[PDB]
């Protein structure tokens, strides 16, 4: 200790056979900043052992933290690494993950700033396992007020894929949805099982007038054993325009199984002029 | 189809009638500030 | 303004800016409003 | 679509009932039916 500041170092090194033990701790005062780093590695094994690294820095309106750890099991490994950036009205974090064994890896990505008192945040997940991925992925610029969200989904596999992709933003005033959804799925047990998916959503709204439509296309064909040809093939498609003056809607409804299939046709209107509905039950139906 | 009664007739009429009261005393007002000039007051407040 | 008033004239006054408010909001445009923000803080700043 | 709105003054408004009528077809070679039911207001004068 003396006028300059304290100083603190300390060094406990333990060993023997395959377990070897070096510590240090380096604490160091020095006018209005201070300076520390802990080093320590506790090797079990070669390739069995534990790292740990802190290091911390302070001075005049700057914070720097910086974490870095390592730990290993011969055919299981982690890795993280995290980084702290702070100072006034600034933000700054970034790091990595990483855990895998053998093949089977996941990988992930973490970005946090602010900036302009905005709030900005990135992240990837990305996960590969037996040959198969999935990558779900939240973009850039979540700003937390007056904000927006995009977004992409994505599983791939032999028997299905998945495909979602999703935008909106949530400004003042006015909204919108794009949700796109495609999916194709195919499965063997008891037959083919043909699984589509054909989903689009679409949503609009702004004061005093509002409207959307949702469009969907569900076709699934069964060639189970017993030479079972079954297709179920639902189609129904929305919307409608709304506002005070003008109200009105559509719903298109159209389902078959085989060779028996129903449709429905609507049409809601509401109008200064008038009000009604109009239906159209048609029907086809096998059997005696 | 538009419904109009009595009553609306009779709010239109006082409506009317109250605007030009408050006309009048508005005028009047107007009458008064304009009647003592703002220098004729400095100069009673230089007096006093 | 009090010869100007009246009751008639002036609710339909008001539905007729009101309408004018509801045609401005539903044209409302987020970036053509964000420049103007940026125009106003650097007013601001300027000013200050 | 636009936002509209009626102007609005002193006086009420009221689109006058006309008509009501159901129209309704089944078509099925076991039976057909084609059923109306139509009802109104009676327009020709105020007083009636």
């Amino acid at each position: 200790v003396s006028q300059e500041g304290l100083k603190l170092s300390n060094d406990m090194m333990g060993s023997y056979a395959e377990m070897k033990f070096d510590h240090t701790n380096s604490l160091n005062i020095a006018g209005l900043s201070l300076d520390f780093s802990s080093k320590l590695d506790n090797i079990y094994s070669s390739d069995k052992f534990y790292k740990q690294t802190v290091n911390l820095q302070l001075q005049p309106y700057s914070l720097v933290t910086t974490l870095n750890s390592d730990l290993k099991y011969n055919a299981l490994d982690l890795t993280n690494n995290g980084k702290l950036r702070l100072e006034p009205l600034k933000l700054h974090v970034a790091g990595n993950l990483k855990g895998a064994y053998q093949n089977n890896e996941i990988k992930h990505i973490y970005a946090i700033s602010s900036a302009a008192l905005s709030a900005s945040y990135k992240a990837d997940t990305v996960a590969k396992v037996q040959g198969v991925e999935f990558s779900h992925r939240l973009n850039t610029d979540i700003a937390g007020l007056a904000s927006a969200i995009d977004m992409s989904t994505n599983y791939n596999s032999d028997s299905l894929h998945f495909s979602n992709v999703f935008r909106s933003v949530m400004a003042p005033f006015t909204m919108t949805i794009d949700a796109h959804t495609n999916g194709n799925g195919k499965l063997a047990l008891w037959g083919e099982h043909t699984g589509q998916l054909y989903s689009k959503f679409l949503l609009k709204a702004e004061p005093l007038a509002f409207t959307f439509s949702h469009d969907y296309k569900g076709s699934t064909s069964h060639h189970l054993v017993s030479r079972k040809s079954i297709s179920a093939a639902l189609e129904h498609k929305v919307s409608a325009l709304l506002t005070p003056a003008e109200q009105t809607g559509t719903w298109k409804l159209k389902t078959q199984f085989n060779n028996n299939e129903y449709s429905q046709d609507l049409d809601a209107y509401n109008t200064k002029d008038k009000i009604g509905v109009e239906l159209t039950g048609r029907t086809l139906a096998d059997l005696t | 189809h538009s419904i109009n009664l009595p009553f609306f007739e009779t709010l239109q009429e006082y409506f009317e009638r109250n605007r030009q009261t408050i006309i009048v005393v508005l005028e009047n007002v107007q009458r008064n500030l304009k009647h003592i000039n703002i220098d004729q007051f400095v100069r009673k407040y230089r007096a006093a | 303004k009090l010869n100007e008033l009246s009751f008639k004239t002036f609710i339909e006054d008001v539905n007729k800016f009101l309408d004018m408010l509801i045609k401005k909001l539903k044209s409302f445009d987020y970036h053509q409003f964000v420049d103007e923000t940026n125009d106003k803080i650097r007013e601001v700043t300027q000013r200050l | 679509p636009e936002f509209q709105l009626p102007h609005i003054s002193h006086t009420i408004e009221v689109p006058t009932f006309g008509k009501l009528y159901s129209i309704l077809k089944i078509q099925s070679p076991l039976f057909t039916l084609d059923a109306n039911a139509d009802i109104g207001n009676g327009t020709t004068s105020a007083n009636e």
